[PDB]
């Protein structure tokens, strides 16, 4: 029970690094935001 | 000159529709018109 409590608890805690480590880690729900905001700029860019 | 007011405008024959506020552009002397991404004139120097 404590080798296993032990081991989830230092796997949880290196989440929070390899999220804010690895850059590309949210990249997925970075690029749904990069794909609408660079629709509208190309709506608007298209006005020209 | 009214600001701060939805009016029609017409700057030298440049016709439009707006508010027409203060601006903080730091134009040169050879320009008249300020414009926009979409190439619509979002910033204008008064004739007199």
């Amino acid at each position: 029970q404590k080798l296993i409590a032990n081991q989830f608890n230092s796997a949880i805690g290196k989440i929070q690094d390899s999220l804010s480590s690895t850059p590309s880690a949210l990249g997925k729900l970075q690029d749904v935001v990069n794909h609408n905001a660079q629709a509208l700029n190309t709506l608007v860019k298209q006005l020209s | 000159l009214v600001k701060n007011k939805c009016v029609n405008f017409n700057f030298n024959g440049l016709k439009g529709t707006g508010v027409l506020t203060e601006s903080n552009k730091k134009f040169l002397p050879f320009q008249q018109f300020g414009r926009d991404i979409a190439d619509t004139t979002d910033a204008v120097r008064d004739p007199q």
